[PDB]
């Protein structure tokens, strides 16, 4: 019997504008009690790497496709903005969802927040929150 | 057995949970030492409270009560400080510590020191409007926030559907006095007159086909709690359901 120790450590329809949400909802952040983050998050700012995927999808589309960076990946709608933190909860940052150039291919989003309280060791378990958002077709050419 | 203490907790559902402890003088203990005090020619006691502290009972934690407190000393009295909890979702009864330090007194000396700590669980425990048919939930995206000044304003009825035929229904306000102990007749008449005549809804049968704006103007003052009148109506027989939500002072 080989033991170890025990160490204690929903959106709505959006147009093509930019919505900045300051979130103070029921974030768990499952530490012991009164979790001070000690390096706070001010603005998370997603929908940047979705554009940094979408412009190479255009460029990937420019020649014939042979899965150079499109190989079964459904990570457009994932929106995995990893919130890295340092060492009873705290309010979340400003969103700035900022849909000014994004495809109609997605109809959902998620997130992941690194819950961290490190004492001379490596990092810890990590908590993820999804967000369902629909988009409005405001204009076409 | 010198100062009876009780903690009352009230559940403010739109905010944190509020719990206040309350010291008192415990009269069944005061006449005890009043007898020996007026034996030694003293009229009332002089117990000094020098260190009063509520700590969040856990493995280890502590809080801070929601206003200021000095180091006080009173004869025959009661004091009550309030500290804000965190409003739990479901099934976690938190506990607190509530330590204290009463210092008794005598003739410029003989301060018999006392201390007390009663640790217990701080769970007394005694705006989405659902459709009540098919979970077409409505919520105003700025409810209970409107200081208008008899100007126009806009609100946001964020309807949340099943996403299954999402284009169905029409709003309206019904500017008509509803047709209803004689002053119980008059209070209902004044309520039904100020409901049906004070605001207008400039987009009347707006026929929503999932946001809305719903511009009002609001031609009389007073706090309109719950904003009645603003009904919707849907594809079935009578889904005449309210909003029951949102409020606006108009001054």
């Amino acid at each position: 019997s080989n033991p170890v120790e025990e160490e204690a450590e929903k959106m709505t329809r959006n147009s093509w504008m930019m919505l900045d949400g300051t979130k103070t909802d029921f974030h768990i952040t499952v530490r012991n009690k009164s979790l001070s983050c000690a390096i706070n998050h001010i603005k998370i700012i997603p929908m940047n790497n979705i554009e940094q995927m979408l412009k190479p999808d255009y460029w990937k589309k420019m020649p014939p496709d042979d899965l150079y960076i499109m190989e079964k990946q459904l990570d457009w709608l994932s929106k995995s903005c990893v919130r890295i933190i340092k060492l009873i909860t705290f309010d979340l940052e400003l969103d700035n969802t900022a849909v000014p150039f994004n495809f109609t291919g997605f109809d959902l989003l998620i997130e992941y927040g690194m819950s961290a309280t490190d004492e001379s060791c490596i990092y810890l378990k990590k908590l993820s929150i999804p967000y369902e958002v629909t988009l409005r077709r405001t204009i076409e050419v | 057995l010198l100062n009876m203490r009780l903690r009352n907790i009230s559940l403010k559902s739109e905010h944190c949970i509020l719990s206040s402890l309350d010291f008192q003088t415990s009269k069944a203990s005061e006449q005890l030492t009043k007898k020996f005090i007026y034996p030694q020619e003293h009229n009332s006691f002089l117990k000094l409270n020098f260190q009063e502290i509520s700590y969040k009972l856990i493995d280890g934690t502590s809080q801070i009560e929601l206003d200021p407190i000095c180091p006080l000393k009173v004869p025959l009295t009661a004091f009550s400080y309030d500290s804000i909890s965190a409003t739990f979702k479901l099934v976690l009864l938190p506990k607190s510590t509530q330590p204290h330090r009463v210092k008794i007194t005598l003739a410029y000396e003989l301060e018999l020191h006392p201390n007390l700590k009663l640790p217990v669980r701080t769970s007394w425990e005694t705006s989405l409007v659902n459709s009540k048919l098919s979970n077409v939930k409505f919520k105003f995206i700025n409810s209970n926030i409107k200081v208008i000044k008899g100007e126009k304003f806009t609100m946001r009825l964020q309807i949340i559907n099943s996403s299954s035929s999402p284009l169905d229904l029409v709003v309206y306000y019904n500017n008509t006095i509803n047709p209803i102990t004689l002053e119980n007749q008059y209070q209902l008449h004044n309520k039904y007159r100020k409901i049906a005549e004070g605001i207008i809804l400039l987009s009347n049968d707006y026929k929503i086909p999932y946001f809305a704006d719903l511009r009002f103007i609001g031609i009389m003052s007073g706090y309109y709690g719950t904003l009645s009148g603003l009904k919707v109506l849907d594809l079935n027989t009578n889904e005449l359901i309210e909003v029951g939500n949102g409020a606006s002072v108009l001054i």
